[PDB]
């Protein structure tokens, strides 16, 4: 049954939901000086499918973005609830929401489903980025148990540990000097687990006082080629 | 071997005509420390023992105050003890606040038994896992009562419950013929001597592991703890 | 003379043959996965110290709050699952603020304790609706405040009831911390001595190095209000060691 | 009845409910009690076992006073018997309040039997595990005696016995001529039967509890005086 | 777990075995009842057994008075039969309160069957192991005999039987009805059917008889003297 | 003193009724289509948090409409607000219409809130 | 309603496996229209030429759908769709977008996999429609509540071979109604001997600013299959 | 108005008091305050395991405020008749009274009765 | 004719049985699901042949 | 030959629905024929003994002025469904001030039947219904299974030996069939595999016309049987 503790002090359903999350596609987020970058790799591509309806990056509001990894229907439900909450907050308080506010709402909603026997946990993880009113970039993570934190760079899904080690080794204050350097860092981190190159990379960026922007395959290929050429130049 | 199918729910009769969950719940009383209760012609005394751990980590309330003429001692589950104490306090307060007269101890015990019998027959519920000793004074004199998780209550001249209380029970049975004529000092001495029988052969009573509650004629219920038990402890002889 | 399987740890309303509640015992065992916290109360105030463990250099230390302020005279320290304590903290804050707003006095620590403990025991209630909490909370708390009765310290576990104490340690290193506290605590000690002893014990039990960034400290005094130490004060106190 | 005996809402392939049968078997591990209806009253008798010397005399009674004119003797689980006694008291009080006169024993027995039967149909509760008898006397109604069992069946009797040794007690009762005797002899007969059907080796020492309601008491249920109890016990001991 | 341990589970052949077991539970009593309808009367005859000599025989009966003009005989479990009788009385009172006139026999039988049907479609409650036979007289139709069962099926009859030996009783009654009744002939036919089926010579204290007549539309229970007179007339 | 106000509006294919009770720096709001009360929450503005402190008193814990509405109303009015939202519509945009109607009534009659 | 130790939903898996044994449905999107093709598994001569398990339902004047699963659940879901569309039309004085309708139904489908103690719906859908926002569209659905847009897809029995052949013989931006019908007939014949009385064909198009939904007649189906037979004879 | 309510104020034992009663199909809302604000919130419901279901016993639960036996006793003795006369319906009580006594309770019961809406 | 009258005429068992039947039948109840028809509840309550 | 504890059969259908259909197939035969002007319903009402009273219960029941139905399966389920159908028809008439169309009533009854195939603690109905109506001068005939799936027919049969009845109807059906010929054909189909002697008391016949729905008096049934 739901809400049953393991002999060592674990909830079975939460662990199983995390196991389900572990099978999702890899997502990477990096916080820069004046830009935030999100990147999700494509597990498989079908030529008969429309790419607009299978996107894993969504905009909650004018200054908040979100990426997920796990089940898709639950993610859609969570995204719809977050959008409605943002709209209601704007309408009533006539002020824009904050990244911490929306993250706390999502975390509380996730936690409320681990309490009763008539419900089951969600089973998704989310990365939330954006800009506050004062102009401070933010980055948060949430898990099915309801825990949230603040990060400088993080990854979820398959290869999350390897990408986290790469980001820990390669993240410096001199590597986020410019937007191009930040994008190159995100692409390099995501390429550590993708073997087919830049053809399975979905990338989106957000700048201060600007809306969400999605990079085209031509730009992705140009960035990948530049990174590669720098690689052979370093290798001599 | 054949008990597997019939010992998981409280609403299932065994083919032998038994309910095992009630017995399992009654087995939970022996998880707490021992308590001793005895009465005389004019007084009723409760004596309790505290856990051997240090007092820094936790302060234990073994003897509780219910009314000006009723006090109880507990052994078992803390949540059940709290629930029963709140119920008894509400009953006594309602009686006083409405009718301007004290509530009889027998009536209170009957109400407690009636309340505790209910969860032993419904599905998805469990019996209470606490045992109580009740001492009170009313128009009929001193009283000592014992309550069981099986919703059974008894009228006692002296009783002991808790872990390893058989030796205390044996001492009380042996020395029960002289409790009626004793005064307060000798009654408390007898209670302490009975409680001492549940300890190893080398340990001794100390002011930091003994609690005393006294009710009687022209004396409201009072709890003595820490340095207040020194006058009662003085005068005891070597084992 | 056959060995067969038998289990009694499936529900919260099942007694074992020896009279135990295994689900509640497992909920209590869940606290061993948290960090270590220490609370000491003296005749001059209550001192609370907690350890926060950062699992990666990319994490933000300021995003971990393990000591909160319930009111101007009550503080709390958590250990276990931080997501579970949010409801209890909100309930305590609402109760205290409502009482002040209505009557213009302050609630007692015991009253706030009872209000919090009513919610933590929702499982096992007589007529609790199925849509509410159905399992014990997987978190332990340490309440400390100053009332007209003087400084007070309380402890709660997933069992659901509070117990008063003088010096208590919770978390993974609770055994060693309590063993160290036993030979240090005495009734005539002061707040500065309590702070120094708690910091020494925390340094002894922590696997990492004490560097005034991975710990938190707060005190409550009858004269002043709840106060949380800053980086400069933490460095000044630590440099004494 | 394996596979069909875990709930009270299940029928056996031969058309039986085994939970009720287990509940009725749960009465057989309790001390026996008998009741004999006489020409001018009813006499009760209970064989009560002593648990310890630390209990006050007069505790754990198995002969209740339902009302001013009704007596009750129980066997089985004590808590269930106490709850049933409370139910009977409530029913008698309600009838007194509404109709203005004392409730006949037939209606009270029917109401309590229906209440008991109500617990043998659903899987959310369990059947009661106790049996009891009711006795009464009136000038315009005579003596009455009834039995209610865990299944929920009530009947009128001339002589009844419940408990562990009900068969031997019933065999002993069948040899009596209670339709023409008086209470002063029925008390001695009840004491003799109780002493006869007692097991000295399997069970420890016991005490005898006796009561009547009848003409010489003017329709009240009371306890036998000490001298009469002593005389009856002496007669039973010298006969045995 | 299993197609026969669940009331709300069909078998592969489309059967509900709990209802069949409830039907089997009727025979646990060991008695037989016979109801015969006449030209202007209805007669119900049951078998009485009082083996214990310590039991008050005045408290043993199976004939009940649902209404001042409606009778009943029950076969099966005693407590279930008494509960069913109480429910029938409550339903009759409710119908009278709601509609301003006494409930008809067919309507009461239909209401009882509708109540019984619900027990077979929910898993938290079990059917009652008893069978009910009602008699009465309609304002514009005459005598009426109706019968229920645990499954929720009801129908009207000219003659019927319940309990053990029901098949033999029906076989006996079929020939008489086909061959082709006054008040004396109906009682004699019912008593003869019961006696021949049971292979016992009856005594006035071994049976119960209840009748209803057009001239006197109130349910009446015959006395021992009247039963003895009928037996002497028959023999 | 204590004032009572009552109004209604038609949204989608249902009629929704609103009941308001005003106290000294307090507010109680009930919203529903049938006279039922199964949800209740309270929110207050506190200086120890950025979001007003709130808790749920009655009802299922999986519904957050009452809590959020009470929090937003307490933030807007700087009062202690009790909200009982009993509507049972699965569509998530219906609550937006309810909130818009409540707001419109608020600027319509500022003295009754 | 219970997570597997590997993070899977056994009830949803069982429902999808059961659907895998249903009839075969086809959907092809063209430049000027969209069509649906189904298989008539059961047929009798005594049916009343109406309500004869007509697998192509009509939700609005702009949309239509096909079902592969439980008929009663399909009826319930279609009725709910009709009420949702009518309610939105009454509220907003504007026809509901197809994606919005699909999302509205998918939310109901997903709630049953998370709440209560009821079994999920064992039905898969295929939506076709036109709207001013995006034009001709084609969606799909499954019991778990997932959905996505396609250009050619198949559900039911032997769907893998149909999808493979569709992806082999489908060209984007070069196919019209006639070519789409011919390809659908070829795929259905390969995946099923085929008779002209065993299939149902429906088409959607625009006629002077008005959506027109029609069902092909037996004579038209016979003509199409005769043309296909002539083409395959000419090939060999 | 889908919900019917009445209100009326007096002076009880020398201190002003306001009483408001509002009726729902599942609850009766009674407000008795002497500060102008809602203080302790108490919920009274019929027991689900009552043997006498026509006149069941009431269970008292404190939702917001201080938990004391006096609060339970006061709430029960104050709104038992309101619960009984409404058809065994639940009562939601918000009470803020400076001091509690039997005379004050008896005085307030009449004021509650005057504002009957059930 | 109500629960009080039934209790006064027959006894405490009849309303208890009625309420247990009502509760057992009413177990088919959930908020986030579609609309439902209470066939068994209407049959037991006796209002299956009248319109409110 | 097989018992399954799962939800879905290996053929992709619900197991309990298959078991309910197996229960239905063991009932008494029923026949429905739609003619050029009107629909005729017939069923077998064989009783176990002469002791029964045929004027007590009926298998053909009217829902409203223009709708009637017959069943094949379990009697109590049919009885509980008939009252709900009548209540739904009355509610529709009260709300819309117009008689309910046959299709709407069939849809609502099918939805009610389907509701019991998804919840827990209940079991599906074990009946199959034939519904006839008349709307806009055009007859209707529907059949519904225990799961709530309904189709419109021109001639169909259920119960015992329904495959032979369907073959007979297929062999002997005409597009311009008249009501009298339809009644004769239905009686002949019932007579096929009757294992007994057919009288006017052991069968039930109901017809629907533009004047409404009504059940035939046994004298009319005897007159019709005289022609055959």
């Amino acid at each position: 049954a739901i809400t049953v503790f393991s002999p060592d002090g674990h909830l079975f359903q939460v662990e199983y939901a995390q196991e389900a999350v572990k099978k999702g596609s890899t997502a990477v987020g990096v916080r820069g000086r004046d830009i935030v970058v999100l990147g999700v790799e494509k597990k498989s591509v079908a030529k008969l499918q429309d790419e607009r309806t299978v996107r894993k990056i969504c905009a909650l509001d004018d200054n908040v973005c979100m990426a997920f990894a796990g089940l898709t229907a639950d993610a859609r439900i969570v995204i719809n609830r977050a959008r409605v909450e943002c709209q209601s907050h704007r309408l009533t308080v006539e002020d824009p929401v904050t990244v911490e506010y929306i993250t706390r709402y999502i975390a509380s909603l996730k936690q409320r489903y681990t309490q009763s026997n008539g419900r089951r946990p969600f089973g998704i993880s989310a990365l939330i980025v954006g800009f506050d009113f004062d102009g401070t970039p933010r980055l948060y993570q949430t898990d099915p148990s309801g825990t949230y934190h603040a990060w400088k760079a993080n990854a979820i899904g398959r290869g999350a540990k390897s990408v986290r080690e790469f980001l820990e080794k390669n993240y410096t204050d001199e590597a986020i000097e410019t937007d191009d350097l930040t994008i190159k860092l995100v692409i390099k981190a995501l390429l550590e687990v993708v073997q087919s190159g830049g053809k399975n990379i979905e990338l989106a960026v957000m700048r201060r006082d600007q809306s969400l922007k999605i990079l085209n395959p031509e730009e992705i290929e140009k960035y990948v080629a530049e990174i590669e050429k720098e690689k052979e130049e370093n290798e001599k | 071997m054949f008990r597997n199918q019939y010992d998981n729910d409280v609403t299932v009769w065994s083919p032998q005509g038994r309910i095992h969950q009630i017995e399992y719940a009654m087995e939970a009383v022996k998880q707490g420390s021992a308590t001793v209760g005895l009465k005389s012609k004019t007084h009723a005394v409760l004596v309790a023992l505290k856990r051997a751990q240090s007092e820094l980590a936790a302060h234990q309330k073994k003897i509780l105050h219910v009314d000006n003429h009723i006090g109880i001692s507990i052994a078992g589950l803390t949540a059940d003890a709290r629930l029963l104490c709140n119920f008894m306090r509400q009953e006594c307060l309602d009686s006083r606040f409405v009718f301007d007269r004290p509530l009889p101890v027998s009536r209170l015990v009957s109400l407690i038994g009636s309340k505790t019998q209910i969860p032993t027959q419904r599905y998805g519920r469990r019996p209470y896992g606490v045992g109580l000793l009740i001492a009170g004074y009313d128009d009929m004199g001193p009283h000592i009562f014992q309550t069981c998780p099986s919703a059974n209550y008894f009228d006692c001249r002296a009783m002991s419950i808790g872990a390893r209380s058989q030796s205390a029970r044996t001492y009380l049975e042996r020395h029960m013929s002289e409790f009626m004529e004793c005064n307060l000092n000798e009654l408390v001495k007898h209670g302490l001597r009975a409680l001492r029988e549940t300890l190893p052969a080398e340990q001794d009573l100390t002011t930091k592991n003994v609690s005393i509650g006294i009710v009687g004629k022209d004396l409201e219920f009072t709890i003595y703890d820490d340095d207040d038990v020194s006058p009662f402890l003085e005068g005891l002889e070597e084992r | 003379m056959f060995l067969t399987r038998s289990e009694y740890d499936r529900g919260v309303n099942t007694f074992s043959p020896e009279g135990r509640l295994f689900q509640v015992e497992y909920a209590i065992e869940a606290i061993k996965l948290g960090s270590t916290a220490i609370g000491i109360q003296t005749s001059e105030g209550v001192c609370l110290a907690v350890e926060k463990r950062i699992t990666s250099p990319l994490m933000e230390p300021s995003s971990i709050e393990k000591i909160v302020e319930i009111d101007a005279h009550i503080g709390c320290a958590m250990s276990g699952l931080i997501a579970d304590a949010k409801t209890l903290i909100d309930k305590a804050r609402v109760e205290t603020q409502n009482h002040w707003f209505t009557y213009n006095e302050t609630m007692t620590v015991e009253s706030v304790t009872q209000a919090v403990s009513n919610l933590a025991l929702q499982f096992g209630e007589e007529d609790a609706d199925p849509g509410a909490m159905s399992r014990p909370f997987g978190v332990a708390l340490l309440f400390g405040g100053v009332d007209e009765k003087g400084p007070q310290l309380f402890h709660m576990d997933p069992s659901g009831t509070f117990v008063q104490c003088d010096a208590r340690a919770i978390g993974s290193a609770s055994e060693g911390a309590q063993s160290s506290l036993q030979e240090v605590y005495h009734k005539s000690m002061t707040l500065k001595e309590a702070i120094k002893s708690s910091l020494i014990i925390l340094k002894q039990v922590m696997e990492e190095k004490l560097n005034a960034t991975n710990i938190e400290l707060a005190t409550v005094q009858p004269g002043q209000n709840f106060h949380m130490f800053t980086k400069e004060e933490l460095e000044e106190v630590i440099k004494d060691i | 009845g394996t596979g069909y005996d875990l709930s009270a809402s299940t029928f056996s392939p031969d058309g039986r409910v085994f939970q009720v049968e287990y509940a009725m078997k749960a009465v057989e591990n309790s001390s026996t009690a008998i009741g004999i209806r006489c020409k001018d009253g009813v006499v009760f008798g209970v064989e009560k076992l002593v648990l310890s010397k630390l209990y006050e005399e007069g505790s754990n009674k198995r002969l209740f006073n339902v009302d001013r004119h009704v007596g009750m003797a129980v066997a089985g689980l004590l808590a269930d018997a106490r709850s049933l006694a409370d139910i009977a008291r409530e029913e008698a009080s309600n009838f007194r309040s509404n109709f203005g006169y004392n409730i006949p024993l037939k209606h009270l027995a029917d109401r309590v039997a229906m209440y008991v039967h109500a617990y043998t149909l659903y899987s959310a509760v369990r059947p009661f595990g106790c049996s009891f008898m009711l006795g009464s006397y009136s000038v315009n109604d005579g003596a009455q005696l009834y039995m209610i069992d865990p299944s929920g069946v009530s009947y009128g009797y001339w002589g009844c016995a419940i408990g562990k040794a009900r068969q031997a007690a019933k065999t002993e009762i069948e040899k009596l001529q209670m339709k023409e005797m008086t209470c002063r002899d029925i008390v001695k007969e009840v004491a003799k039967i109780i002493y006869i059907v007692h097991d000295e080796v399997k069970d420890k020492a016991f005490e005898l509890e006796l009561s009547w309601v009848g003409e010489l008491t003017n329709g009240r249920h009371e306890i036998v005086p000490k001298d009469i109890r002593e005389e009856a016990e002496k007669y039973a001991k010298e006969s045995l | 777990a299993g197609f026969d341990r669940h009331i709300t589970i069909f078998s592969p052949e489309g059967r509900l075995y709990q209802v069949e077991y409830a039907f089997k539970a009727i025979n646990q009593g060991g008695l037989t009842s016979v109801a015969v309808r006449g030209k202007d009367c209805a007669v119900i005859v049951t078998q009485k057994k009082v083996p214990d000599k310590l039991l008050d025989s005045s408290t043993v009966t199976h004939l009940f008075k649902i209404t001042e003009n409606i009778g009943c005989v029950m076969t099966g479990m005693t407590a279930d039969s008494r509960s069913q009788v109480q429910r029938a009385r409550y339903e009759a009172a409710n119908w009278k309160y709601k509609y301003g006139y006494e409930i008809p026999v067919d309507m009461l039988c239909k209401r009882i069957a509708d109540i019984s049907q619900v027990y077979t479609q929910n898993a938290e409650m079990r059917p009652l192991g008893c069978c009910m036979i009602l008699i009465g007289i309609d304002e514009e139709q005459g005598p009426q005999v109706y019968k229920c069962d645990p499954a929720g099926y009801y129908c009207g009859f000219k003659a019927t039987a319940a309990g053990v030996k029901q098949t033999e009783s029906t076989s006996f009654l079929e020939k008489k009805v086909k061959k082709k009744w006054t008040f004396e002939q109906t009682v004699e036919t019912a008593i003869t059917c019961l006696s021949t089926v049971l292979s016992i010579d009856f005594k006035p204290s071994e049976i119960e008889v209840g009748v209803v007549t057009v001239e006197n539309p109130k349910f009446r229970i015959l006395t021992e003297a009247e039963i003895d007179a009928h037996l002497v007339a028959l023999a | 003193d204590v004032s009572l106000h009552n109004f209604s509006a038609r949204l989608w294919e249902q009629l929704v009724h609103f009941h308001v009770m005003r106290l000294t720096d307090s507010l109680f709001l009930w919203v529903g289509a049938t006279p039922h009360l199964r949800n209740l929450a309270v929110a207050m503005c506190s200086r120890y948090d950025s979001i007003p402190v709130s808790t749920s008193l009655l009802g299922d814990t999986s519904d957050t409409t009452s809590t959020g509405l009470a929090q937003r109303l307490a933030r807007k009015t700087n009062k202690q607000v009790f909200v009982s939202y009993n509507l049972q519509n699965t569509d998530s945009n219906f609550a937006l219409l309810v909130e818009n109607r409540i707001k419109e009534e608020m600027e319509a009659f500022p003295e009754k809130f | 309603t219970i997570f597997s130790p590997e993070g899977r939903l056994y009830q949803v898996e069982y429902a999808m496996e059961a659907i895998g044994h249903a009839g075969t449905c086809l959907g092809i999107l063209a430049n000027d229209g969209v069509l649906l093709a189904a298989e008539r598994r059961n047929i009798h001569k005594l049916l009343d030429e109406v309500f004869f398990s007509e697998k192509i339902y009509k939700l609005n004047e702009d949309m239509a759908c096909s079902v592969a699963g439980i008929t009663s659940d399909a009826n319930v879901l279609t009725n709910e769709l009709r009420l949702i569309a009518q309610r939105y039309l009454l509220q907003y004085q504007e026809p509901i977008p197809c994606e919005q309708l699909v999302t509205a139904l998918c939310d109901i489908k997903q709630a049953y996999t998370q709440f209560g103690g009821k079994r999920p719906f064992g039905v898969s859908l295929l939506y076709i429609g036109w709207d001013k926002h995006y034009g001709f569209q084609l969606y799909q659905s499954d019991p778990s509540g997932n959905y996505g847009g396609w250009k050619a897809t198949c559900i039911g029995n032997n769907s893998a071979a149909a999808v493979s052949m569709l992806k082999q013989d489908y060209k984007e931006g070069e196919m019209t109604l006639k070519s789409a019908l011919a390809l659908a007939i070829k795929v259905l014949n390969k995946t099923m001997k085929l008779s002209a009385e065993k299939v149902e064909i429906a088409t959607l198009t625009r006629e002077n600013g008005k959506t027109v939904i029609r069902v092909l007649k037996q004579k038209e189906v016979e003509q199409l299959i005769k043309k296909h037979e002539e083409e395959e004879a000419k090939a060999e | 108005p889908l919900v019917i309510s009445k209100q009326k104020t007096e002076v009880v034992c020398g201190v002003p008091t306001q009483v408001v009663c509002t009726a729902f199909s599942s609850h009766i809302l009674v407000v008795v305050t002497q500060f102008g604000k809602m203080g302790t919130l108490v919920s009274l419901e019929p027991s689900s395991v009552a043997s006498d279901v026509s006149k069941p016993v009431l269970t008292t639960k404190v939702l917001l405020g201080q938990d004391e036996p006096l609060i339970h006793v006061f709430a029960k003795n104050l709104v038992a008749f309101v619960s009984q006369e409404a058809g065994n319906r639940a009562v939601l009580l918000a009470v803020a009274v400076k001091d509690k006594s039997m005379e004050g309770l008896k005085a307030l019961r009449e004021v509650i009765r005057v504002c009957q809406v059930w | 004719m109500n629960f009080s009258t039934l209790r006064n005429i027959q006894g405490l068992f009849a309303p208890l049985k009625l309420q247990m039947e009502f509760k057992a039948v009413q177990q088919v109840q959930r908020l986030p699901f579609l609309s439902s028809s209470n066939l068994s509840l209407d049959v037991l309550r006796g209002n299956d042949e009248t319109i409110g | 030959y097989s018992f399954s504890l799962t939800t879905f059969s290996p053929s992709g259908k619900l197991v309990q629905i298959e078991y309910a259909l197996a229960a239905v197939a063991g009932g008494a035969p029923s026949v429905g024929i739609k003619a050029a002007n009107g629909v005729v319903l017939a069923t077998e009402k064989k009783q176990k003994s002469i002791l029964y009273d045929e004027r007590s219960v009926h298998k053909v029941e009217p829902i409203t002025k223009h709708i009637g139905l017959v069943y094949s399966g379990m009697g109590p389920d049919y009885r509980v469904l008939v009252h709900r159908a009548r209540k739904l028809a009355q509610q529709y008439y009260l709300v819309y001030q117009e008689p309910i169309p046959t299709a709407q009533l069939v849809q609502r009854v099918a939805s009610v039947m389907q509701e019991y195939t998804q919840s827990g603690g209940v079991r599906p109905f074990g009946v199959s219904l034939l519904i006839c109506g008349w709307n806009e001068g055009r007859p209707y005939l529907f059949q519904s299974d225990p799961s709530g799936a309904y189709f419109a027919w021109k001639a169909t049969a259920m119960g015992k030996n329904y495959v032979n009845g369907k073959t007979f109807l297929e062999k002997r059906y005409n597009e311009d069939l008249e009501l009298e010929d339809a009644i004769h054909t239905a009686i002949l189909t019932l007579k096929e595999s009757f294992e007994g002697q057919m009288t006017e008391d052991n069968i039930e016949v109901g017809i629907c016309n533009e004047a409404g729905f009504r059940r035939l008096t046994p004298t009319e049934v005897k007159d019709y049987l005289a022609a055959i």
